[PDB]
């Protein structure tokens, strides 16, 4: 029952500009077993409406998934991702960068 | 266009 | 060009939660189209793809027929394999499956695809001459000996190349819009100080499909990939990928690299410099 720790990035769908709407995406990667837990953060509070993709695997057997919502952001507004998984000690944060 | 085996087929 | 079409099924087992949960999943190229999962109460194979939305009522209730006889065979896959290596019950296992077909770009029949993995493990899985079995242990040879004997080599054969072509080849007409596009990369670098004497040098690579790409760094023209980071390709979410690479470099020693790019909508491949 081997296992894999998930590679975790956080991103705009679109470079972001202040105050336009663009689409959020938390997308983690290379993780098994499946079952994992994706939320996203404005300011440390979890987001309410946010739809995941289905689940589906790369040629590796490890398992792709990406959760996205749409926002607008600011330039206070911090913006987060947290994922536990049974590989994880710990749920990982993982702030969203403008430039990553 | 999925797969079906006529006579479905387990280990 | 040469154009790619799979299905992907995974089951799991939940002890004490009761009956596995299976999911599925249909991808033509990078773009999915359809899905199919257990526990949603729509039991039925549902549209992902715009373009496949256009499909009569005949083939839904074909398709959802077919994924779910795959759903049970699945199911009893698990059983019979916990009782193949003898794992308890109380045991969460996985069993993956893959299946599909690839076309060249007038449309021919290139190679083919089926194979189960189980808890991220190869446990059978079809040669590419399409009329033997690898097997992985000893568990897998009982299942080989088992399909060979019950020629199932034979009929999945004829499916990859009679009806996973025949079906790619009118996905890809009905999806002309999408699917057979190729976008090309929007590209740029940007530049990061993280001290004094060293920078951040990261090329990007936006909104392209398909998502097979390459990034690369080089110095002076010689590659550089000791230092390099290299993220996984990502899905944008509107249909095309983004990625990108980084190196650190000495400040102030930049436009001595290149970064350099290449995809199928390129005609020719980019070079960049700061």
């Amino acid at each position: 029952a081997i296992q894999r720790t998930p590679k975790i990035q956080v991103y705009s769908r679109h470079p972001a500009e202040n105050g336009k709407s663009n689409f959020l995406n938390c997308y983690v990667s290379g993780f098994h077993p499946s079952d994992i837990e994706v939320d996203l953060l404005k300011n440390g509070e979890r987001i309410e409406k946010v739809e995941h993709s289905d689940l589906s695997f790369s040629k590796d057997w490890s398992f792709y998934l990406l959760y996205y919502t749409e926002f607008t952001p600011t330039e206070k507004d911090e913006y987060a991702c947290r994922v536990n998984h049974v590989t994880l000690s710990q749920p990982k944060i993982v702030k969203w960068d403008r430039d990553m | 266009l999925y797969k079906k085996l006529k006579r479905e087929m387990t280990f | 060009g040469s154009h790619s079409m799979r299905y992907f099924s995974t089951s799991v087992s939940r002890p004490g939660r009761g009956e596995p949960r299976f999911i599925a999943v249909g991808y033509v190229d990078d773009t999915q189209f359809v899905r199919f999962d257990s526990d949603a109460a729509s039991q039925r194979m549902e549209p992902r793809a715009p373009w496949i939305e256009q499909e009569g009522p005949e083939y839904w209730d074909e398709e959802t027929g077919k994924v779910k006889a795959h759903s049970q065979t699945d199911r009893e896959n698990l059983r019979i394999a916990l009782r193949y290596y003898n794992q308890s019950e109380a045991g969460s296992h996985t069993l993956q499956m893959m299946f599909g077909c690839d076309v060249g770009s007038d449309g021919r029949f290139l190679r083919g695809y089926h194979q189960y993995a189980y808890d991220g493990k190869d446990y059978i899985a079809l040669k590419e001459d399409l009329r033997s079995w690898t097997a992985a242990d000893m568990a897998a040879q009982i299942t080989k000996r088992k399909w060979e004997a019950a020629h199932v080599a034979e009929q999945q054969r004829a499916y990859l190349e009679g009806t996973c072509v025949d079906g790619l080849r009118r996905y890809l007409e009905n999806g002309k819009e999408t699917l057979q596009r190729t976008d090309p990369p929007k590209t740029h670098m940007t530049h990061h100080p993280i001290s004094d004497h060293e920078a951040t040098l990261r090329c990007w690579a936006l909104g392209f499909y398909p998502a097979e790409i390459t990034l690369t760094w080089q110095r002076d023209g010689e590659d550089q990939t000791q230092d390099t980071e290299l993220v996984e390709t990502r899905p944008a979410g509107d249909g095309t990928f983004q990625k990108w690479a980084a190196v650190v470099v000495p400040s102030g020693e930049e436009q001595r690299y290149t970064c350099h790019v290449q995809h199928e909508g390129l005609p020719k491949p980019l070079t960049l410099r700061w």
